[PDB]
DNA sequence: GAGAGAAGCGCCAAACACA
DNA sequence: ACTGTGTTTGGCGCTTCTCTC
DNA sequence: GAGAGAAGCGCCAAACACA
DNA sequence: ACTGTGTTTGGCGCTTCTCTC
């Protein structure tokens, strides 16, 4: 539900129209709700941006790591109690099996990100480190919702908020200029390059020999076309008139019946 | 009527036709925001089951299949733009065409998809009335155009030359005439997903390509929107001869504002890139001007 | 004569031909008998499956592993999606159900939200604060049947995977903090390595064009039951009980009066076929 | 680079082609990586067979069963010869190697004189008293390896067997005497139950015309050997050991040095092929 | 060797003609050894004959239970503390064990043999039951071999003298009469009926293929024939030189290739 | 010379037909217990290489291999009995003779032993030779002869009713003329083996000789020794027609000696079992007669 | 000059362990 | 609903290539 | 009267447990 | 030398027989 969503993460009114909330209904929840009233690379993963930042708590403090995507606005980040250059290490790792390998990365000078100990990180993965003294539109967007979420419930425990603050601008979120998602923008598959003076042909799946779930027989019956295929099953078309999804045990490829 | 899986398997194409023609009736959103919503819900819920019902099951397309689902796209589709006015504006008919949209990628990518039943049913009108689409306001829809456009330029042999000499047309007449155009991000991803395909040694229409239709699109004010697709078509490009890069050096060291502008920030972007790909294998021609007008 | 032999000596089937039977009546005289079947070890069932999502971030298998590292014993928590196969996992020091609210919402936030997720029957995971958790994000929580370790196969068998992966790095770097070792181990497995039989990577498949639609499904059963010797799942013994009748039965286990007071559901991997006595 | 994508993640083979790699590189990239091997406990080898005679009362294999009965444990004392697969058993109160030569000639007055019997390394068959008595008959006495249970295949199957037997016979009388049930499954087994896949019975074979001759053997062995991962059978471990060379090794096993002052017979079970290092 | 297996079973001259020693040699030993110096029934398994015996130790009893084929000769005694019918059961069971299953038992009236007990056991056995009231040699011979064991060593636990003497009597000492043991004669096989009018045909055994064992492979190689078979082998010859004993695992039937 | 297996196999079988002639040299064992030790060890090793070599592998018989084992069999065999002498005595040659057998017998029930070459090799000569040796004062030989005569008999079906009728003559020979003979037990067992093989309605010959050479068997004075055998051959022969035992019991019921004698006991036995099994379908024709004579 | 050895490449069944 | 699975590894066929008579 | 259901019979791969 | 195996069990093809149009 709509209300419930927004209750929870404090989303925007272009994500609520995506659910079953409609127009003049998300613009109702928005303002009913208390608390609420360039881009330099070139492919996804070819420039980073890593920023530093200390979140004000009313007993201690927090240091975010923030890395963000110059392409789509792709946001990680880390919270920690201490900054050095074994943390930047441990960041740019997260962020990595999160995203992806970064090409190019670009980060303020300071203590860390200057030692040899996180130039050593970066030549053994292949990604160049330019340094630059003087994005910060992400890092105030992402430090308000953290001020949402403590103003709502004032007993989180820093870490369920980081990971609802994440989950909410790079999935539910909608850019304004093409209308999607950071993490849709930042994932979905480019185009596939086209031969010249070559036909562009459909591929052609396998054929396979199959057998029903749950009836113990010892007979492969007849071989067959997979449509679609996923990990750890086949979707098998096994008559004419329904489909299922043969697991691998219960498959065994074969040649084409010509 | 009825679904279209329940019948027995002889008239089965049959009604598939049936439900084509059940989706050919137009209903306006624009119009007024409630009317017919029997009937609008009937049509998408026709729309969704039959695009369920297309990526099931082999050899359901037919001979008597290809002009009728042509002529509900053209139906569907092809129409008249609505009127402009510069968050941005969205199509209030977006579900329908959404389907419509849906169904025609999926029929087009099917493996029983014939790639010679359309030389006699999609031709180089389809092919305008198709790319006269691009200047839509909303851009969910320039998506999937760009994304079928892949398709059906990948797939057809005999409409490539075709589409390509239509599109310089259509640069030249965005450059020159009128200003107004909001397609020219997906065009240029098309582009360099097309350019990359080539063979040595590079043919000489694809010099005059890149030195008349690319390299003068700086010049424009609205360069700034789409400078990413642009400069990732220019470095993809002069990869596949290294030497054919000066005329790009020398054309992008004369439209650079010689004034201070915020515009600089693309033009050394792009330099960066250029530079680091064309140092190798003794590139010093240009380099001393290059630096002159750089230093300015 | 055949019936008193084998009612004494309870010999096999080449033997009671050899004193005068036909095949098939020798081989009833077997099938009959109920201290013959209530000792023979072998039986013979269909096998079952798991169940898996239509598309991505459908169904979802939960787990916890524990992990000894300079003499620190960490607990991972690992959730793992059936479409596609991507993993998430967290490194924490002990087990609680703010432990596991927690590494919930770390995969949420990596992987996206799911309609489903069923883990075993935990103290950590049945708990009200988890309860409460899932209930405020629409997520549905079932559980396995207890003392089955075979039904969540995959995600056993991710957190193989998973230490076996750690363990290759270790071995080089015996120094390696904790958070780099994971962090390096889910880029490789999500991002790097390929699936045997499909060949794509998790990654590939979690990220693919969601046009295909879901396939329609039948909750249509059989409508027949059969007798049935049982063993208890949790405790293991040398030889079968009962027979009794199943109240119903789904496809991968039936439903068994363990005792007269109360039935339980055992797998048909615990269960063999028995003789109609009407 | 492949070589430093691997040296770092530990990615697979369908991954280092995809960054620039032929085929046969990237297997060798793998095949020659110690951390992969030394950690992956897929292994294959081939398959060892026992030792079986050429003509009936030639090997003889022997072994002792717990039964319980009664509140009291019994001792099956039990001898099973491999060319036709006779069995004789015994039940006695207690072990020793007292017991152990009585369940012997109580055997060979059964069966005949057998010419080698091997059974494990217990503590009443490698004792003086039994060596003795197998002197006084010209019976060879060879043993197997230490830990290894399945190195007596015939033997644990043939108290399977008989324990099967026994309890069928116990769930009709419980009442039963022990001899009595033992002389009675004796009886079923060597005269009544027919072999499954030559289809006579032990008694027929046992007692077949002894014409056809004993075929020639050879006792030439391979030539050559090879580099082995290695665990020690004794103790399980996640990792494999080594490598290290074999000194010899004959069908079914392998002379590896554990360490460096002894060396150790493993079979062809716990040894993992490797690269030579030169 | 001769001596030894003289010294340890006290076995006869024609016996030991049999092994290692010949004529004069077996003669030798005989005699250098201090302590040495009708049928009724029809087949083997046909009619037994069961008595009793006390047999005297220096400071208790045994009794020894003693059945006797009459037609071969073949003993099976067993060695008891007291006397019932529950033992005389024992005993025939224990004798049903090694010789096979009579088909009719004679036996003298007493307490036992005579009660309900052992007729209840001989009628699930199919075993008919006849009792008569006044063979009594193999009695004394298997007497006198026990006395010779004590004779030799007097720490014999009663029970390894028992099967000792059941072993010389049954597997070594060679009747006069036809020179075959009571076992050999006892357990040879009859000769097999001959149909009238029709040709006693040879056995045609079957064809298999077959792998090699330690190598590894995974591909049968040609369809052979067994020439011998037992359990848990076969004997397959593999080329025309050699012949190998190929376990059954190894093993898979095929059919004649015409 | 050599061993016959590590030939190459053109030649193979050549090296056989040299080793059978490397057999029929003689040598005599009762003439003295010391004559060419060396020459005796090389045939006994022979002839066990060869019996081992033959159950090994097949196709080695081929046609120019018969007539030549069928000699070596009549030269090694065939021969006068040792002077008699009424613990029985054994043969000195036994050894060879034993190795001969087995080889015989290996090579008879061989599965490419064809039942059709020796139709003009083993003849009514290789029979009546062969029959003649049932004499034997050993009874290992007896044995053997008794099964390689079961065997020949099962093989071949042109010398079945040829060995019938001439083991009539032997019986009536041995019952009449001379009593010295020590094979009437083994005769005996292969003819109940024979019999037990009949179909029904029974031939009038088997009835013939039913009446005419066993039954009169009885009234000899060593039947104690072969008793078995032939009360076994009697109650097997009666069971295929139930009808015709009252001739069997009224000839019974004459040649038991009416004086006392300890050889009633054998009587009594064989009425026994012929009592027990007739006693089905209405036996009471005779019974007062049998109760009768039984009586004294 | 040509037909045979040699290397590359895909595919597959049997094991194994997480619980 | 309740329900085992994914990866490794030598062997083997099948295609492409190169060194010798 | 004839061709199809019905019962008999052999054969085989996958499990299982003794340690 | 050193070394896993034998039995059970439902399904399935293949041969023989019987009840109906
Ligand atoms: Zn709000
Ligand atoms: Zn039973
Ligand atoms: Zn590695
Ligand atoms: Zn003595």
């Amino acid at each position: 539900s709509p209300a419930k969503l927004h209750s929870f993460t404090h989303c925007g009114q272009a994500a609520l129209t995506l659910h079953g909330a409609t127009t003049t209904e998300a613009l109702n929840i928005l303002h009913s709700c208390h608390a609420c009233r360039i881009r330099r690379g070139l492919l996804p993963n070819h420039i980073w941006q890593g920023d530093i930042t200390h979140f004000k708590y009313k007993n201690t403090l927090y240091r975010l790591h923030v890395w963000v995507d110059t392409f789509s606005g792709s946001v990680s980040a880390t919270h920690k109690k201490r900054e050095t250059s074994s943390e930047a290490i441990s960041s740019l790792l997260h962020a990595i099996a999160h995203l992806g390998r970064p090409s190019h990365i670009n980060t303020d000078n300071g203590p860390a990100y200057a030692s040899q100990e996180f130039q050593h990180a970066c030549t053994s993965l292949a990604i160049r480190h330019t340094t630059h003294i003087p994005v910060e539109r992400t890092n105030g967007i992402l430090k308000t919702l953290l001020y949402k979420y403590f103003s709502d419930n004032p007993n989180l425990p820093m870490d369920n908020a980081l990971s609802v603050a994440l989950w909410t601008i790079n999935h539910l979120n909608v850019l304004t200029h093409c209308q999607k998602t950071r993490w849709q923008l930042h994932h979905s598959p480019r185009l596939p390059p086209i031969p010249e003076a070559k036909p562009v042909t459909t591929s052609k799946t396998h054929w396979y020999y199959f057998k029903i779930p749950g009836l113990n027989s010892r007979q492969w019956k007849g071989p067959q076309r997979a449509l679609q295929e996923a990990a750890g099953a086949a979707l098998i078309p096994v008559s004419d008139t329904a489909a299922q999804w043969i697991p691998w045990k219960l498959l065994k490829r074969a040649v084409c019946p010509r | 009527l009825l679904h279209i899986r329940d019948v027995p398997p002889a008239d089965q194409e049959k009604l598939f036709i049936q439900k084509l023609r059940q989706c050919c009736v137009l209903f306006d959103f624009v119009s007024d925001p409630l009317s017919d919503l029997k009937w609008k819900e009937v049509k998408r819920a026709a729309l969704s089951e039959m695009v369920e019902y297309i990526t099931h099951n082999r050899n359901v397309i037919t001979e008597p299949i290809y002009p009728e689902v042509v002529h509900m796209f053209a139906v569907n589709m092809f129409r008249t733009l609505p009127p402009s006015s510069n968050e941005p504006t969205l199509e209030a008919a977006w579900p329908h065409l959404q389907l419509v949209y849906e169904f025609f990628l999926r029929f087009l990518e099917s493996p029983d998809f014939q790639p010679n039943i359309a030389k006699k049913y999609i031709d180089q009108k389809f092919v305008l009335q198709l790319l006269e689409l691009f200047d839509s306001e909303d851009p969910r829809e320039r998506d999937f155009l760009k994304t079928t456009l892949h398709r059906i330029y990948g797939k057809f042999l005999g409409l490539r030359a075709y589409i390509r000499k239509q599109i310089n047309n259509i640069f030249y007449r965005f450059i020159y005439e009128t200003e107004h155009h909001n397609g020219i991000a997906e065009l240029l991803e098309i582009l360099g997903s097309i350019i990359n395909g080539f063979a040595l040694p590079l043919k000489e229409e694809h010099k005059i390509f890149l030195l008349k239709v690319l390299l003068p699109l700086h010049k424009v004010k609205s360069l700034s929107v789409y400078h990413p697709q642009l400069a990732y078509c220019v470095v993809q490009f002069l990869e596949k001869d290294s030497t054919l890069t000066e005329p790009v050096v020398m054309a992008l060291l004369k439209y650079w504002p010689k004034t201070h502008s915020p515009k600089e920030v693309m033009f050394l972007n792009e330099l960066e890139e250029i530079l680091d790909v064309i140092e190798p294998s003794e590139f010093v021609k240009i380099m001393e001007p290059l630096f002159r007008q750089l230093a300015k």
